[PDB]
């Protein structure tokens, strides 16, 4: 029941705005391949050992999250909960390299797959600087949840990451809608491949 | 001071039940709840439910009310959480976490090491699908466990192809995808995806052309 932004970043000692909406709230610093830590409690309290230049506020019902001085240890996801309740997570970069616009390619589904009364969008993203998207699969102007499959960024060879967004459909209901297409989101840029059948 | 050591890691069949241990020392085992909260590769935080360690009582997640159950023991100061009936997207590293005090439960201030579950099933022979273009590349769908090793022309092209990283879907089985940047020149070269499964033991070449 809480929503957070996909992505935020900011060069080392920028500041950032991570949003929670939805009594208390409390926030999460997690680094990859590890626990998660808690940085905030109580909306804008700290625990010992948490540095001033973390801070919370809420106004509303929306809490928010501001990290002033961008550091190389705060590139991580944050998370925002309320008693049991967990939001969906913000993943924090520090502009470590030049940021660099996602690539997308969209495939349509095969007609071998189809032959086998199977369908597959293949949408693959890459070189692409902070490593989070948001791809939200669009059936003729109208999004679709069920059947997608999106990886998390990975490191590539050059410093970049990469991913890729699976959207499993039925030989019926590929021919029934018009077009599909693979929306991709990296902080605000939007842009957006369609592929139609035959 | 405060530890929270957990079990070491371990590996189920669909249908199968884990124990997941929680060591705790240092502080009074009883007048802190503890809670347990999964999280799956790649997703987000859910809480699963809190035991009290003193009344023995627990309030389960309505999720996982029927299918969870949390113990502790005093003697060895340790909280216990086995889950059954396990499935393929079960597979997530659980936590056991303390409340901080009695009248704060919720702001979690210690934390486990993780438990990492990964319920195991089917391998399967992967589906290998051309995909036409510009650019051009074979879909291995359906297919356990990892990896998977693929070429183009046995070998012969290396440049352009990014081989995807593959996809744990809901009914556990992996997706990957890897493509070829091409001139397009479509009709003279001619290209061939070579992906070989050790564990299965399948090698299918496919052709992909427009």
């Amino acid at each position: 029941a809480l929503t957070q932004p996909p992505s935020a970043s900011g060069s080392p000692g920028q500041s950032v705005t991570i949003s929670c909406t939805g009594n208390y709230v409390s926030w999460y610093q997690q680094h990859p391949g590890k626990a998660p830590k808690v940085i905030i409690y109580e909306v804008s309290k700290r625990p010992s050992g948490v540095p001033d230049r973390f801070s919370g506020s809420k106004s509303g019902n929306t809490a928010s999250l501001t990290v002033s001085g961008l550091q190389a240890d705060d590139e991580a996801d944050y998370y925002c909960s309320s008693y049991e309740v967990f939001g969906t997570g913000t993943k924090v970069t520090v502009l470590g390299q030049p940021k660099a616009a996602p690539s997308v390619t969209l495939f349509p589904p095969s007609s071998e797959e189809l032959q086998a009364n199977k369908a597959t969008l293949v949408c693959l993203i890459s070189d692409f600087y902070p490593g989070a998207v948001t791809v939200a699969w669009k059936a003729d102007s109208s999004p679709v949840k069920a059947g997608v499959e999106t990886t998390t960024p990975s490191k590539q060879s050059n410093n970049k990451y990469a991913a890729s967004s699976y959207l499993s459909l039925t030989p019926e209901q590929w021919k029934s809608h018009r077009s599909y297409s693979c929306q991709v989101t990296h902080e605000g840029s939007t842009v957006e491949k369609t592929v139609a059948p035959t | 001071q405060v530890q929270l050591v957990q079990s070491g890691a371990e590996v189920k069949k669909p249908g199968a039940s884990v124990k997941v241990s929680c060591k705790a020392s240092g502080y009074t085992f009883t007048g802190h709840y503890m809670h347990w909260v999964r999280q799956a590769p790649g997703q987000g935080l859910e809480w699963m439910g809190w035991i009290n360690p003193y009344s023995s009582g627990t309030n389960y997640a309505q999720n996982f009310q029927g299918r969870v159950t949390m113990t502790r023991d005093t003697s060895i100061t340790t909280a216990y959480m086995e889950l059954s009936r396990l499935r393929s997207d079960d597979t997530a590293v659980y936590y056991c976490a303390r409340a901080p005090d009695y009248g704060d439960r919720w702001d979690f201030d210690y934390w486990g090491q993780g438990t990492l579950v990964t319920v195991f099933n089917q391998i399967k022979g992967p589906s290998v699908f051309p995909l036409a273009p510009a650019a051009l590349g074979c879909l291995v769908k359906d297919y356990f466990p990892e990896p998977v090793t693929v070429s183009w022309n046995s070998g012969a092209l290396t440049s352009g192809v990014h081989t995807f990283p593959a996809v744990l879907q809901s009914s556990g089985l992996y997706s990957l995808s890897s493509v070829v940047t091409v001139p397009s020149s479509l009709g003279t070269q001619t290209y061939i995806c070579n992906v070989n499964h050790k564990p299965s033991n399948t090698k299918v070449d496919k052709k992909v052309e427009p």
